[PDB]
RNA sequence: CGACUCUUAGCGGUGGAUCACUCGGCUCGUGCGUCGAUGAAGAACGCAGCUAGCUGCGAGAAUUAAUGUGAAUUGCAGGACACAUUGAUCAUCGACACUUCGAACGCACUUGCGGCCCCGGGUUCCUCCCGGGGCUACGCCUGUCUGAGCGUCGCU
RNA sequence: GCCGUCGCUGGCAGUCGGCAGAGCGAGAAAGAGAGUGGCGCGGACGCUACGCCGCGACGAGUAGGAGGGCCGCUGCGGUGAGCCUUGAAGCCUAGGGCGCGGGCCCGGGUGGAGCCGCCGCAGGUGCAGAUCUUGGUGGUAGUAGCAAAUAUUCAAACGAGAACUUUGAAGGCCGAAGUGGAGAAGGGUUCCAUGUGAACAGCAGUUGAACAUGGGUCAGUCGGUCCUGAGAGAUGGGCGAGCGCCGUUCCGAAGGGACGGGCGAUGGCCUCCGUUGCCCUCAGCCGAUCGAAAGGGAGUCGGGUUCAGAUCCCCGAAUCCG
RNA sequence: UGGAAUGCGAGUGCCUAGUGGGCCACUUUUGGUAAGCAGAACUGGCGCUGCGGGAUGAACCGAACGCCGGGUUAAGGCGCC
RNA sequence: ACGGACCAAGGAGUCUAACACGUGCGCGAGUCGGGGGCUACGAAAGCCGCCGUGGCGCAAUGAAGGUGAAGGCCGGCGGCGCGCCGCCGGCCGAGGUGGGAUCCCGAGGCCUUCCAGUCCGCCGAGGGCGCACCACCGGCCCGUCUCGCCCGCCGCGCCGG
RNA sequence: CGCGACCUCAGAUCAGACGUGGCGACCCGCUGAAUUUAAGCAUAUUAGUCAGCGGAGGAAAAGAAACUAACCAGGAUUCCCUCAGUAACGGCGAGUGAACAGGGAAGAGCCCAGCGCCGAAUCCCCGCCCCGCGGCGGGGCGCGGGAAAUGUGGCGUACGGAAGACCCACUCCCCGGCGCCGGGGGGCCCAAGUCCUUCUGAUCGAGGCCCAGCCCGUGGACGGUGUGAGGCCGGUAGCGGCCCCCGGCGCGCCGGGCCCGGGUCUUCCCGGAGUCGGGUUGCUUGGGAAUGCAGCCCAAAGCGGGUGGUAAACUCCAUCUAAGGCUAAAUACCGGCACGAGACCGAUAGUCAACAAGUACCGUAAGGGAAAGUUGAAAAGAACUUUGAAGAGAGAGUUCAAGAGGGCGUGAAACCGUUAAGAGGUAAACGGGUGGGGUCCGCGCAGUCCGCCCGGAGGAUUCAACCCGGCGGCGCGGUCCGGCCGUGCCGGCGGGGCGGAUCUCCCGCUCCCGUCGGCGGGGGACCGCCCCCCGGCCGGCGACCGGCCGCCGCCGGGCGCAUU
């Protein structure tokens, strides 16, 4: 509040009365009279630099960079090492990216969704979301944030024909519409490599949404994929290649440690 | 997950509306499951507890197979008093121990015209749902 | 020797830090966006079987009626020949009710003085006394009634 | 010797293995070059390259700058198939340790329900001071002190308990401008009875104006009530953006009354009188209203009565007003 | 024959805090009787700085500082403390 | 010299705006949707493209009216008398000097029985193209000054170049 | 003199109405500082802001040009973005500071006076009858009353309007009653474990619940319950259900009202005054020879008047039409009613107020204004015995625990008591170096572990070598087959999408005569890129593989039966 600390008529006693010169509450007959006031060192005063509602809570991010971030998240979602390093139990998923037929977009019952995740071997990830369900340390419990749990697989669909209502009750699952992809959902915590299950229709729109290298995006007015700074990231293969190897001087791998000086005399 | 914009999931609001609930709302909050026999017979799962109902304690120190009559529904304290569910004070007098209705099972119902109406309504709304799924 | 003193530790005090809790705040957002002479906001004094405060209510006073609900309220007692279409309790709230002051209104602001009309009891038609009821404020609009003027005139 | 800083913008991708061949530190440029003619199945470690390794020099620091913190605090996104009633946080500890340090780990105890690691995000994020704020506690210290107004003593009672309470008796004081008996203002139940002896009454108390439980204030005649006082204050009017203010007879059609008379209407002890409506007649007050429990203002005294009220109750005797 | 010796890697650009009271000594030096006074030049100090010596001491003399072992010293010392 | 008897808890460079420079990322002579619109977490995110209006940048200069960012050679003619100016057609063309990381060529040279002569590499005097950047010299654009001779025409001008 | 009209003005407890006061976050009208900055200060700034006064509403105010402009013109008001920290103001210092255009949100337009024509064609109230009647109205009837010619109503208002004539076209539009058919508020209800072991004071904890995966799930929000719960209860989900009431939208009947329009000609008519404008004064603005407002003085015109951002004269132009009036929406909202949420605070914090807080308490008053949360799962809140006058104690008992005992969770430091140990004449404390003694730790006290080898005793799911099968690695298989496939290159009657400031047979509107030219909407061609089809080279499969063949390794099973 902009009044906190200021709803008093406190006034400084001034010097000469053997007390600090902090403004003091006027009147008498109660504990409050003659106490410090206003200052931020006082009990019941006003805090230092009171917080304001016009703090800049919101940030602009360039569209090209936001799309860049959606592309990195998707590229990092198709690599087993990164998805495993995100904690997802995908040791038995048949393939990555995981594409399932479009029938799944028409599921209605939550039991069909559960069975599909079991036959796709995405149920170990769900069982790991159940094991992570616990209470949250701190005041968050007092503020409607008592239960915490880890994210499960993301199901990305083209059109919703009951798939959302089928999956929404399974903990850890996040549904996403392929034409409205979110980096906050695709890279939870800012870390890439979330396990994503794709429907066939959703998978086929990706080229249109983001464009190939040869073809610009069809569903974005003017956009194409970010270019690469390094076409061959396999540093080991580059260094072991004959072309690089022929140009080098022979390595110097002999260690010449300090020599104890002995007196020649 | 809850989607109704006009239903609060706030912890403080939900506790305040529990502990300040009026008498006719505390009645609904003070509901007990029916036995397996009663549940089959009436197709109802829970009923608000009532004086002269016969219940089994299924949790706590007094749990067991003993069936006692409900002798007092202390809605203010959110407890019921049950025959023989009691202890003695220092001076030797016996005092009832309060059990929450959610920790007992109703084995016999105190039936009157209004209770038979409430059971009927619950059983009918249930069947509407079963046919809706079917 | 033993006091006293100092240091450390156990235990005991004094004290209320810390930690965990939160029916409270704070901030943002949404919908609505409604007081009064038919007497408001505010204030006073009352009202419970036992009741000081808070809360609620207004001499019908911790409430009446109605509607929903459906067996309690509860700290103790009690149960009106209170208790299931002879409806406990709570909720809602549309009926009825709502003391004194207060824009506050007969005049004053001390529970002071009136005035008019009607009704009842004393008495015995009026009077007179007592009681009850209804009126009796300022401004202002339309109209009504009663008037005023060496204002303008007309007929006498 | 060890630690760190700086420099060499030093070295290491060559862990090139039986598809093998181990070297490139040495004073002094550039190939351990390629070719054409004349038995065993074996061989340490390394390389989070933001890593690892070598060599040399160097190291003071206020004000001030910069870097690095696997320093610490709270919350948010992720992650740890993390921890936890077989015991969380917190707290305590002459227990064992780690780190230059900020700090942290483990053991034991108490505790009773939640908490932490790592990658990121965020900040109301780190106290010895500010005659800092609020709360608590010391020494001083069983200390200053409990010294204004002459004064107490004996016996008994109640009681656990008596210098202090009650009764009796002495010795004193206030000395009718009183330490007496009654009021005004103010207080507001302090009044009276009974009980308590926790807290309070700067010792104590069997006591109190404390606490608790219950009672107690009676009017034609005693005051208010009415009058006006100095004064205050509406209306008319004036002023004023306006809430309003000035003003109190001043720029006002300021009387709602009456003896009587005449016209009617209603009633009743219906005889005739009331009441009532209108008209005639008559009419200074000339300023609404407020303003005094000491001013003005009719009329109550004697006796008795209660725990506490009495010119008020009861008895008796009166009186004013209408 | 990079045209004296000696030593040393240099150049360049942005942004920038604190400071803007000083004081002391050898020598030079103004005013003043002089002052632990006031005011200048040069260099070095203290301020910001510990350490050995001057018993003690901002500035003197020696010497400048990571945590240690051994050796040796400076200025100063070696009756006893 | 001032504050500090003691203990706990609280206690002081923050947030908004503007600017400058440094750094990181995206795109790039462009870039930015921030306002608006479309389509539980979500007040999020996604999209717009005839929503890029608009901001900043891409042009400066002058008070302003305004103007607003290389040249040379060849051939021909007119005028003055081989040189100069004006108008015509063809060819080349964004300057130069010094320094300059890197790159390029390469006199000669990098051994093993001895000669010839090869392929791949490797070093190197000297010589070249010269990044960025700096210094210097030229040039171009706008204001202003001095000097001076011409060229244009729907307006023959106190016109325009 | 009397009577009667009118005018002006009175009194009524006359009949019926209406205003007052409050709240005030947002809104409109006034009035209106000084701290402050200028490193002083007076203009300026602070600021048209605080304070003061008045008046409202769910919004207010504003608003359909006496506008902007100067364009090829726009077109009420309000708001957002930008214009723009700009034009401008300013001891030209400090500082201040709009508009137009452009893009959006929203979008809505109208009515008088006047000038006229209509026999006042108009209005209010009373009385009676029908209808309705908690929004007091509709119709009918009164030689009922009044208002109003000092002007009511209908037509009509600058976009022009009226009357007449001629052509053309017209039957639905509303008011008051009555009946019938399809969002809001309230109430009640609707899935699944208290399954088997087990830990606990109690548990919602742990373990399990055949293939398969306890059960439900459109419900795994949250709260409660003796932890910690999707399944115990309330809830949550659902285009779920049932029951009340209110509203909205539709369709018919009755009684009323309107007797309704367009175009072309003809003739007529047309506007707001102590206001504009000017001078001056004061304030105000970015408004500068004066932006707005106000006082005083002067004081209009009618082809006039106003504006046209530098005073003035002359002259063209442009643009509006002042001095009367109404109007939703988009916008605002720290008050109120009812809700939802949060990277917020967590009892010295967060509101002063988590609690009998605007309370207790202080002040004559205006005003000032705190402290104060927590036993336990459950009061089971400690019966009874005993000492004491009692407070207090000792036992006993409840509880998982009173080592939780009614200001009781935990229970820190300072400070204090006691117990134990050590010590004590330079106040104590402190750095370095040892020494002595304690407390505890090593859960110490005949002292490590590992590879290979030698020897002695034993024992076997017994080694190599071969055979069957599976899998894996590699292959320059010197050049095997088949695949996908090139952010590769070539040849195509290839079957297509995107784009182009590259070119060009069909149609809509429109000028001119039925002709003929222009704007706009469409093929088609062409160019670039991309996708898919087919043929030829090279080429990957190390972000991208199968079959056979070969080599090698590993595993399972056989055989080897013992100098291994
Ligand atoms: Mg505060
Ligand atoms: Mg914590
Ligand atoms: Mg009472
Ligand atoms: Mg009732
Ligand atoms: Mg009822
Ligand atoms: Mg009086
Ligand atoms: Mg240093
Ligand atoms: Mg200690
Ligand atoms: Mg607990
Ligand atoms: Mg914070
Ligand atoms: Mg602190
Ligand atoms: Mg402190
Ligand atoms: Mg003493
Ligand atoms: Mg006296
Ligand atoms: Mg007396
Ligand atoms: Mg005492
Ligand atoms: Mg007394
Ligand atoms: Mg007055
Ligand atoms: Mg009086
Ligand atoms: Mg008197
Ligand atoms: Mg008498
Ligand atoms: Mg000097
Ligand atoms: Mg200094
Ligand atoms: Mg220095
Ligand atoms: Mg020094
Ligand atoms: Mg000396
Ligand atoms: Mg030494
Ligand atoms: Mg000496
Ligand atoms: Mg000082
Ligand atoms: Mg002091
Ligand atoms: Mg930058
Ligand atoms: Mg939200
Ligand atoms: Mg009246
Ligand atoms: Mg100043
Ligand atoms: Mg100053
Ligand atoms: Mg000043
Ligand atoms: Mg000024
Ligand atoms: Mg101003
Ligand atoms: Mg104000
Ligand atoms: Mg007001
Ligand atoms: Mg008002
Ligand atoms: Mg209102
Ligand atoms: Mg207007
Ligand atoms: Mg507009
Ligand atoms: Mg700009
Ligand atoms: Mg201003
Ligand atoms: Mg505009
Ligand atoms: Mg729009
Ligand atoms: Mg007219
Ligand atoms: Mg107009
Ligand atoms: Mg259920
Ligand atoms: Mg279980
Ligand atoms: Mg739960
Ligand atoms: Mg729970
Ligand atoms: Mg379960
Ligand atoms: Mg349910
Ligand atoms: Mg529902
Ligand atoms: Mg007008
Ligand atoms: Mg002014
Ligand atoms: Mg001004
Ligand atoms: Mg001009
Ligand atoms: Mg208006
Ligand atoms: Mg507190
Ligand atoms: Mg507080
Ligand atoms: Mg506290
Ligand atoms: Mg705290
Ligand atoms: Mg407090
Ligand atoms: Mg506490
Ligand atoms: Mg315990
Ligand atoms: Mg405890
Ligand atoms: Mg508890
Ligand atoms: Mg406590
Ligand atoms: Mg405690
Ligand atoms: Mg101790
Ligand atoms: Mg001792």
């Amino acid at each position: 509040s902009e009044l906190a600390g200021h709803q008093t008529s406190a006034e400084s006693w001034g010097t000469g009365r053997a007390v600090a010169r902090i403004p003091r509450v006027r009147g008498g007959g109660t504990h409050r009279s003659g106490q410090g006031a206003f200052g931020n060192m006082c009990r019941g005063g006003r805090m230092f630099a009171p917080t304001k509602t016009w703090r800049r809570w919101h940030r602009r991010v360039n569209t090209t960079q936001k799309r860049y971030a959606i592309c990195s998240a998707l590229a990092a979602s198709a690599l087993p090492a990164l998805v495993m390093s995100k904690g997802h139990r995908i040791e038995e998923v048949p393939e990555l990216p995981l594409v399932v037929e479009d029938k799944v977009e028409g599921y209605k019952k939550t039991k069909e969704a559960v069975l599909l995740l079991k036959k796709l071997k995405a149920w170990n990830d769900i069982k790991k979301v159940y094991a992570s369900q616990r209470m949250r340390a701190g005041k968050g419990k007092m503020r409607n944030r008592r239960r915490i749990q880890r994210r499960g697989p993301c199901v990305i669909y083209n059109e919703d024909n009951g798939i959302v209502k089928a999956f929404r009750n399974i903990p850890g699952i996040t549904l996403l519409n392929v034409t409205k992809l979110n980096i906050l959902k695709l890279a939870p915590g800012g870390h890439v490599g979330r396990f994503c299950i794709w429907t066939e229709s959703a998978f086929r729109k990706l080229d249109d949404l983001y464009g190939t290298w040869r073809k610009a995006a069809s569903l974005k007015s003017n956009y194409n994929l970010p270019m690469h700074k390094m076409l061959n990231t396999d540093l080991s293969r580059i260094l072991k290649s004959p072309e690089i190897q022929r140009a080098l001087r022979a390595p110097r791998k002999k260690i010449h440690r300090r020599v104890l000086k002995k007196n020649p005399l | 997950m809850k989607f109704n914009p006009f239903v609060t999931s706030d912890r403080s609001k939900n506790r305040k509306r529990h502990f300040n609930a009026p008498s006719h709302i505390r009645r609904k909050i003070m509901s007990s499951p029916l036995s397996k026999e009663l549940r089959q017979k009436y197709n109802v799962r829970s009923m608000p507890i009532r004086k002269d109902d016969e219940v089994q304690v299924v949790r706590g120190h007094y749990k067991g197979q003993q069936i006692g009559k409900v002798v007092q529904v202390y809605r203010k304290k959110y407890v019921i008093y049950i025959e023989r569910v009691q202890r003695e004070k220092a001076n030797g007098t016996t005092v009832h121990v309060g059990i929450h209705p959610s920790k007992v099972v109703i084995t016999r119902l105190k039936l009157d015209k209004d209770r038979k109406k409430i059971l009927e309504r619950k059983a009918k709304s249930r069947q509407v749902g079963k046919e809706k799924g079917k």
